[PDB]
């Protein structure tokens, strides 16, 4: 998996290439004639000879590249060389917390569960804790989740006695050392 | 901008279009591309050809993919070229679906010799037909049966889609001597009701 | 030829005694030994000479001969106790082991605790929201979920995450999460989580409408 | 006593020929004749003396008899040809009628064809929206029709009406009515209509975007 | 047995015969699953009565002591008035009501109007195997039937009607296809007749392909 | 207007207390009534002036009123108190009757027993051999009982019988007897009764060997 953001080159009558997506279709950069540039890639494309190297990778640009030749003056392309694939991997992304407030409907039971959301973070994985570590008894911390855009989720709940609501302070702590991130939010019952 | 997915059967004409303005006063280039292969030229300038089921044509604000006797192996994803810069439609898909199919059920008792060794087999059997998902049912004398048949398949011809099932029941000696009916019950596609095909022990 | 006999199975709950008994004729006259074997290992001594029980057993293991059969009892009966268990005895310059048993342990069934919390007043800042239904300490892994909001069944913006058995329990806990995009939320004043499994007589369904109320 | 035995059943498929035999000891030396009765109505002769057909019954039917079995002959069986069929002969001064002969005609499975209509303009001026899936003509019965609005299945909030099978075929017919109202049909672009049932490979959707028709 | 509409039901509650009663009599509604409701009040020894604001104008309390039987008469039923009808006696001035009677049953059958016909516009996208099906919606009527013809009963070659279903709110619906050839879907005139007799209803109603 | 207000549906396990509020402007100034009603009856009084209750009443039901709400505490809920409560208050010179409030007691799954009756001699003599299977005080209704004669399924041939309900526990009880000939009970060496019902972690079979006792 290439680094984000750094650059690859390809290698490969009129000399042309073509990117295609997983699943997504085929994408048209450019030309040459042993230069042209599509308006999309202008910036971030150069050809040399016969080579071309793309700069700045980012999250899109995973697919895989194809070396086609076509004639002089055609208008057409044939002999579609083997594909070359690459593969982006994300940018390093800090977590966001929110809280997830407790219920505010008093239980039979004397039981309410708490907890604070960590979405948004790249890469794995991550450590939560409560009070400084001072509580550790009915804690979980369901293991982290693939998004679907790339990124991760993970949540951490605690049950408590429902008399411990608002005698109490109760903040999720949560560090995250690949982005030397640290973030404490309190959990607190809605006003209404 | 093509169609999303075309869907015919064997032997059927099918047709891709490709759309565009001035795409009639243009030419247009087909390629084809087999899944995890690189993309192959069908067909270019509208209809010259570098098999002959190809067929195109380029006329008006649409262009006509056009191929005649479909078989599985024409199975792909095609693509409209046209110039403006090099514009690369939608690709359509086209699949070979092949049609449901009966299975002409057979049923044969245990030969007149096996008997002498102790041990009877009954075998029903299903000729061609393409769902692969059948399912068959041994009933001796009204009562289903469990854990004492094996079923063997093989695969499908070359020219054609329909596999074939064995279905053996094995029945220990001074078994088989009662039950006086026996029977095979198949359900599949294609049979309006599960079909059972009944022999009686002594009948001849 | 000499056969003793022995129970095929023997089920029992956590925190009970349970008693297999290995069956002969004249067997109880003769001295017995019990051997203990898990599945791909090699059997071992639980006990010699009806009650005399060698080092590192625990006081748990205990055991009885008298008659036509004899008796294994064991106490405090959990996970650890899986295995087979065979009965030996000595007749006619001739060892005969019995056929083997097999201990079985499970949990009882538990019903889920379910909770649903509102998306926060941070996230929707953010354009999205998520509401997550959270069940509880429940044995039996099996277990569903269906979002229903304006009573309308959906699917394919959900996912599941699963921890594993606690050291000293049996219980999973599962958690469902519901990711909505800004403009979804605005609407569908009602939202439901819908859960199912076994020890509830009826689906237990945990709602909140849209209001926050 | 004198038995005649027939077969319990037979099954054939349209446009095929069934045979149907009342087999007897020495029965080619008597005059037999063939009843067929539909449920719940009387007998009506179908042939006497063998192959002399009465006047009115289709030329299709055509028996014979000869040695120790007689046959009665159907070509170009239909669906209206399903009924029991029985044999008679005389014995010994005696009356005996062959054990009942079910004739059943299996038909073909056809797939359903399904289309959608949005709702009339003028409805939306009475603030309600109908959306209409209907399934043309299709044999078996079993048939499931799911409405799914923006990819979110719904229940509770449509109604299905059948009709019964064509004389002179075998097919059904089935509609399904979605009653929604504005306010909500003025949201959810995509709708779809999802159909299961045999003879499709795959579950087949009809859809229409809520804004350009 | 079911009521007319407009017409009118009496609940009948024992009264005192002429002498110390002890008691309120009073009425309550009860709509299927709906809840209960107050209707009017009596208070034997005094001949006044006390009716409730909602049911102020179709309620009239009147009592008999010869017969020893009280019995409040109500008109101009309408479909809101079906549900169960009770009678309490309450003490004399606690205001909590006990020994609820047998409940009573009344049932009122909607009311007649004509069906109201819309169209089910053909196919817009071109189906190039040559049959578009059409059909025109009727609902929103009462009591059956209606009958549906297509160009004046002159097209019966694939028309298909199916049976009517009790929508919810109590009317009826029912719909009417037909299967036709692409081509002859822009040269033929489709017309839907639909006719309720007993509202002498007799409309038509255009079917054609949606503009684009 | 006046409008009082109770919460749609309440829901509790047998054995603990359950309260209903019925809440308005000032409700502590009135005096408040309660009424139960079961499906299809008559509502009967539980409760006048707040607090008093009359005679023919469980000492379990008591109320209170205080502030802007009036509550009414049940306390050991058992099968027989699920029905509506409704609430009443006099005010500005009419009746003002709450919103109707649904009281539902959840049950609790219990397990069936199993049993099997081999046929007795004497019927066995008669020429017809029966065999009975028994559950009893399980819950849900749910059940399925399959029987097995040599693992061989069985297929009609079996009638099947279930008590009313029990309202002190909510359990069911179901027979379930097999009828065959003489000579088919005969053949054939092993019976048994597969049960399969939600509270068993897998199902059970109460088989047994006729002829060995
Ligand atoms: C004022 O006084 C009383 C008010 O109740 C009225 O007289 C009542 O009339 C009834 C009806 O006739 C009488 O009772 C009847 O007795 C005979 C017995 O054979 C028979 O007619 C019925 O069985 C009925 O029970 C009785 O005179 C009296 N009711 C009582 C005493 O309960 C009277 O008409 C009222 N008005 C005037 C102007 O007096």
């Amino acid at each position: 998996v290439k680094k984000p953001g750094s650059s690859v080159k390809v290698s490969c009558y009129v000399i042309t290439w073509v990117r295609q997506a997983p699943g997504q279709g085929l994408e048209w950069m450019g030309g040459f004639i042993p230069a042209m540039y599509a308006q999309g890639f202008q910036g971030r494309v150069t050809i040399t000879a016969a080579y071309m190297e793309l700069t700045n990778l980012r999250s899109e640009d995973t697919a895989v590249y194809y070396c086609a030749r076509g004639p002089l003056s055609r208008g057409y392309y044939d002999y579609w060389g083997p594909g070359t694939l690459v593969t982006v991997s994300a940018s390093t992304k800090g977590p966001s917390v929110f809280p997830l407030a407790p219920s505010s409907k008093s239980t039979s039971g004397g039981t309410a569960a708490l907890g604070c959301l960590v979405k948004d973070y790249f890469p794995e994985p991550v450590t939560v804790s409560w009070n400084s570590g001072a509580l550790t008894s009915g804690v979980h911390t369901f293991p982290a989740v693939l998004q679907s855009s790339g990124l991760y989720s993970l949540s951490s709940v605690v049950t408590v006695p429902s008399s411990s609501l608002g005698t109490q302070t109760y903040i999720c702590n949560v560090n995250h050392k690949p982005s030397n991130t640290k973030v404490d939010k309190r959990v607190e019952p809605k006003s209404c | 901008t093509q169609p999303p997915s075309v869907s015919v059967a064997p032997g059927q004409t099918a047709s891709i279009t490709c759309s565009g303005d001035k795409l009639g006063d243009k030419y247009v280039s087909w390629y084809q591309q087999r899944p995890g292969q690189s993309p192959v030229l069908v067909l270019y300038q509208d209809s010259k050809r570098p098999p002959e089921r190809f067929s195109g044509s380029n006329s008006g604000n649409t262009a006509t993919l056009t191929i005649s006797g479909t078989q599985a192996m024409d199975e792909a994803d095609y693509y409209c070229q046209a110039w403006d810069a090099l514009v690369f439609g939608g690709g359509t898909k086209l699949t070979v679906l092949r049609t449901v199919a009966a299975p002409s059920v057979f049923i044969f008792p245990p030969s007149d010799e096996q008997l002498k060794s102790g041990t009877a087999s009954v075998v029903c059997l299903l000729n061609n037909f393409y769902p692969r998902e059948a399912k068959v049912q041994w009933k001796v004398d009204n009562a289903l049966q469990s854990g004492n048949s094996q079923e063997s398949v093989t695969e499908q011809d070359s020219k054609d889609s329909t596999y074939s099932l064995s279905s053996t029941l094995t029945l220990s000696k001074a078994d088989y001597e009662k039950h006086k009916v026996y029977a095979c019950e198949v359900t599949h596609q294609g049979l309006s009701s599960p079909v059972t095909k009944s022999f009686n022990r002594g009948e001849c």
